[PDB]
């Protein structure tokens, strides 16, 4: 377990999901689709990755 | 007064007996070029479906027609003949024999 | 303001500190020489930065070129202060 | 108001309590290592808060990662409180 200090080292923090960023994310993606599909007269597809 | 492929996927995302609906309504010239833009799957069912016609509700009909108002965008001025092939020929014919020649390469090239 | 330019000629001493940690006299005693001792702050965590033997920041540990630095990142408003006093 | 924040810088206790139950002094001499007792409450009943020994709110329990967590269902409203005091 012990380990020597270096500071240029730094860890990780958990996991810190937001469902509602998510939801944001998505209903952002739906107001894009419909305003590029306007702008450029042709449909397209947006995929929301992964946060 | 649009564009085939435009109207198109326009009427793409919509039920199949819509699509054959508006194709119905639409100029004979346009939904042919419309439904020749169609996959194989999505042709043959507006195909079947317009053998099947029955007429559809007025309070349809301008609900459908409320749908594809509210769906139009800045269409004015759509498309715009400027050029293409023609000026790209005369173009070359104006470039230099050496200009020609590499001309004749590329475009057998592609 | 004017005094406070008064107090700017006067140097003051900043102390940085790696971490805190509580054990008895016993446990120090059985320490030897090569001995490990823990501390309660984690890996990471800002260090705290001490005017005086008062903390008043912290701030994040970086090397300069061959010197140890302190990359300032927080303050100690009341609050937070309170609170980690009360600890 | 200003009191409320002035008493939100002090930390209180949370107490959850899974059950309670009655018995003898004579059956707690009976229980040896191993031994099952039972408890009032069923399966699935929310548990009871507790802020210092004094019942607030209740919730589900809940495992977050690696620990126990506590989702919170429902309130222990005056005529629920009492209603659960009589008993």
């Amino acid at each position: 377990d012990i380990r020597p200090y270096d500071p240029n080292t730094q860890r990780r923090v958990v996991r810190e999901r937001l469902q509602a960023l998510e939801i944001i994310n998505e209903r952002f993606a739906r107001q894009f689709r419909m305003g590029l599909f306007n702008l450029l007269r042709r449909s397209p597809d947006i995929t929301v990755g992964a946060i | 007064f649009m564009e085939p492929q435009s109207a198109a996927d326009l009427i793409r995302d919509e039920h199949p007996q819509i699509i054959a609906t508006i194709l119905v309504h639409l100029k004979r010239s346009q939904a042919a070029d419309i439904l020749a833009l169609f996959d194989e799957r999505l042709r043959h069912d507006v195909m079947l479906r317009i053998a099947t016609f029955g007429g559809v509700q007025p309070a349809a009909l301008a609900e459908l027609t409320e749908v594809l108002n509210g769906l139009l965008d800045g269409q004015n001025l759509k498309r715009s003949k400027m050029g293409g092939v023609r000026t790209a020929a005369e173009i070359i014919n104006l470039m230099k024999t050496q200009q020609e020649e590499a001309v004749i390469t590329a475009v057998r090239e592609f | 303001m004017q005094d406070i330019d008064l107090i700017m000629d006067i140097p003051v001493k900043l102390t940085v500190e790696l971490g805190r940690t509580r054990m008895t006299i016993k446990e120090l005693l059985r320490l030897t020489q090569g001995s490990v001792v823990a501390l309660d702050g984690l890996a990471g965590e800002p260090l705290d930065i001490l005017i005086n033997g008062y903390l008043i920041a912290q701030g994040e540990v970086v090397v300069v070129a061959d010197k140890y630095g302190v990359r300032i990142t927080d303050i100690i408003t009341p609050s937070e202060r309170m609170r980690r006093l009360s600890r």
